[PDB]
């Protein structure tokens, strides 16, 4: 059938599969044992097909990922850790060992334990340190209760969204929670730029919430909600950071978008620095020779400087003062040189998310003629 | 979309009531109700997993 | 000869964990050296001391198909065994027995019968310990025998590892800030497997006390070099 | 009648390619069977003359 | 590559099949399907022992 040959050979199947997955989100939840799955295990779920006995039909781990499977119809990698059951709240976790390395971009956590949250929140901030392997993840978590509680049941993290809820929801809330972070994810995992919010760009799909006149927060708590920090439904996908290690005012890190860009600043000067190994590079004559690769001190610096002088703009904002926010110093320089060995070079940026756009205060003032 | 050579005697309530056709037809079985055909479709109604 | 540079402990190739890479190929005895010089120097002292220890761990084995066996024989005489009782042949295999020439006895002969068996004919005049490695249908075995001094007996030794680090070959400059080590690699190593060394040396300062410091490395047994 | 299952259908009809089938039977085995066919008319192990 | 004066019987069932095809098609072969020739190839696999 001019087939026959053997150049062409087709495959016509509906349920193909292109797309680089990526965007490896995962969801934490108790469970029932319905689940035929072992617990305490990373499981990197299909689409349906594999359910209710996979996880544990019924309980929070089955409505949130369903949410989940849904919103999303496709880009992420979607990842459960099925933890086990046992005022009653069975959270204890301290596992990163069933979770390692392997890392996951969005985290969920459909409990509203104050422990487990916080233990995410620690692991997360782990991932997110000094510590030259890294993977920049984030996580995001509910939070009920009435003002002060909200206020209260809080800190200073800014490695989660911490969504705020009044004790008038109708929805289950770990529900929203889970289809907030999906939507995220799916949406951002390639454009960090993006920020989740208003109507277009952040309308939760899969909540179907009824309708009434009496909407929650009022306006007063609205404005709590928002300043102090919490998500407050989507409008203002903000991190309740709120503070600094002294001083309160730290702008930079409120947006997630910040965020997300900070870890993409962070992934693309890590793959780009490589160009740096081997090389040779000669600190006491500053003087390479005639005819063998090799780079100074200050070259690497002036490298550094017109690569953090391209992706400004984009990444980066302004760089004020570009003499000072970027500074390459070499181990001998500041050590006075006894401990001084060559090879170890400390570099320091300042990070600036570009400025967006924000409320825009309207004083129309009517007249007649 | 006619069987012209049937010819089936006459219609007193031909075969399957509209419920059970319309079920019939969610479930991918064509349905005749000379009898012509309708919906001429095949037993497909789900993938691997995907349902709709 | 492995040349490695130990960090200085400042917080200043992480590949999995921490541990540097070593390949090896089965057989080999290769020497490593490590220079503490990046990491002991600053701390003006006596350099290091002869207090290093090694330890082996295995992240990859692929358990032994043959097995080992033992032997007591007495000095000048004669002795004989077989060779079919070590590889259990789970599926019906041709069990064609080899004594490869390089890993063949050390002071004595084997004559390695039709099926399975061998005659082991020690050097005349003396007593001890000695080893030849078999490759029962590809897969490689170690045979050990104790000649003894026509007295009572000899002790037992242990069946060598896959990779090792001899007893008392190590040795440290105190000028150079430099330790030498040997890696002993069994002909029995299957390729692919992968093994974890850790070290734990000490240097001390100018008053008898302790600086401690630990690394891996990680040996890869490959084959065809 | 215990009615027959002709299931082997791979030298019955070898690769010659026929448009349109026709089964006249009620045999689940024998639809299945047929089913199995077709099914191979859109693998991807074959140049795939396929047919409905 | 179409062997014109061969006029071969038309049948409806060929002699290798795809699989002894495909098998010696990674072995060097000049399998023939009137009757046309494809992947004219010699029956060449390996220099001096580095097979590929």
């Amino acid at each position: 059938d001019a087939l026959s040959d053997g150049f062409v050979r087709l495959c016509i199947d509906p349920s193909l599969n292109f797309f680089g997955e990526g965007c490896k989100i995962l969801v934490e939840g108790q469970m029932t044992d319905d689940g035929s799955a072992t617990p305490d295990a990373v499981t990197c779920v299909t689409s349906e097909l594999d359910i209710i006995e996979r996880f544990g039909q019924g309980s929070v781990l089955t409505e949130s990922l369903r949410k989940v499977f849904c919103t999303c119809k496709s880009g992420v990698s979607v990842y459960a850790l099925p933890r086990e059951d046992a005022s009653v709240n069975p959270t204890p976790n301290d596992y990163a060992t069933v979770v390692n390395e392997c890392c996951f971009a969005v985290y969920v956590l459909s409990s509203d334990d104050t422990d487990w949250q916080e233990n995410l929140r620690d692991w997360i901030r782990s991932a997110w340190d000094c510590s030259k392997p890294q993977c920049f993840g984030h996580g995001y978590v509910f939070n009920k209760g009435t003002l002060g509680q909200v206020l209260a049941d809080g800190d200073n993290s800014a490695e989660l969204s911490r969504l705020a809820l009044p004790t008038t929801y109708p929805v289950l809330p770990y529900l929203t929670n889970a289809a907030y972070g999906a939507l995220s994810a799916c949406s951002t995992c390639n454009n960090p730029e993006l920020n989740i919010q208003g109507q277009t760009f952040g309308l939760l799909s899969c909540i179907n919430m009824p309708e009434s006149c009496t909407p929650g927060w009022t306006f007063g708590e609205v404005t709590q909600l928002q300043a102090n920090g919490f998500v407050v439904s989507i409008y203002n996908d903000v991190t309740n950071y709120l503070r600094d290690e002294k001083n309160r005012p730290n702008a930079t890190f409120r947006d997630a978008s910040s965020r997300r860009l900070a870890a993409a600043t962070g992934v693309a000067l890590a793959e780009f620095l490589q160009q740096f190994n081997g090389l040779a590079v000669f600190t006491k004559n500053t003087n390479i020779r005639t005819g063998i690769i090799g780079t100074n001190p200050r070259l690497m610096l002036g490298k550094i400087r017109k690569w953090a002088q391209d992706n400004v703009g984009t990444l980066f904002s302004e760089f004020d003062n570009i003499n000072e926010d970027i500074q390459l110093l070499t181990d001998f320089e500041v050590q006075p040189k006894c401990v001084g060995q060559p090879g170890i070079f400390h570099l320091n940026m300042r990070y600036r998310p570009p400025v967006r756009g924000a409320r825009i205060n309207v004083n129309m003032a009517p007249a007649l003629f | 979309g006619l069987l012209s050579c049937i010819n089936m005697p006459e219609s007193c309530t031909p075969g399957w009531t509209f419920g059970e056709v319309t079920q019939l037809q969610a479930n991918g079985f064509v349905v005749s109700g000379s009898p012509y055909i309708y919906n001429d479709v095949t037993n497909y109604l789900r993938d691997e997993k995907n349902r709709p | 000869m492995y040349f490695f540079s130990v960090d200085p402990r400042n917080g200043a190739v992480c590949g999995s964990c921490c541990c540097e890479s070593i390949s090896a190929r089965p057989g080999e005895v290769n020497g490593v050296m490590v220079s503490y010089a990046a990491w002991s120097a600053p701390l003006r002292g006596h350099g290091l001391t002869n207090k290093t220890t090694f330890e082996i761990d295995g992240v990859s084995v692929t358990p032994p198909k043959v097995s080992n066996a033992f032997g007591r024989t007495k000095v000048g005489v004669v002795f004989e065994g077989t060779l079919s009782d070590l590889f259990p042949n789970p599926e019906g295999e041709q069990v064609e027995y080899e004594i490869s020439e390089l890993n063949g006895p050390s002071n004595g002969v084997v004559e390695l019968g039709a099926n399975g068996a061998f005659t082991y004919t020690p050097g005349a005049l003396f007593t001890g310990v000695d080893r030849f490695w078999f490759s029962i249908n590809g897969n490689i075995g170690e045979y050990v025998i104790s000649v003894d001094p026509t007295t009572s007996e000899l002790p037992q030794p242990p069946f060598t590892t896959p990779v090792y680090v001899p007893a008392a070959r190590r040795s440290v400059d105190p000028r150079t800030h430099v330790l030498k080590f040997v890696l002993g690699v069994s002909p029995a190593a299957i390729p692919g497997d992968v093994y974890r060394l850790t070290v734990r040396q000490v240097a001390i300062d100018c008053d008898g006390n302790e600086f401690v410091h630990i690394s891996c490395y990680d040996i890869s047994i490959g084959s065809c070099g």
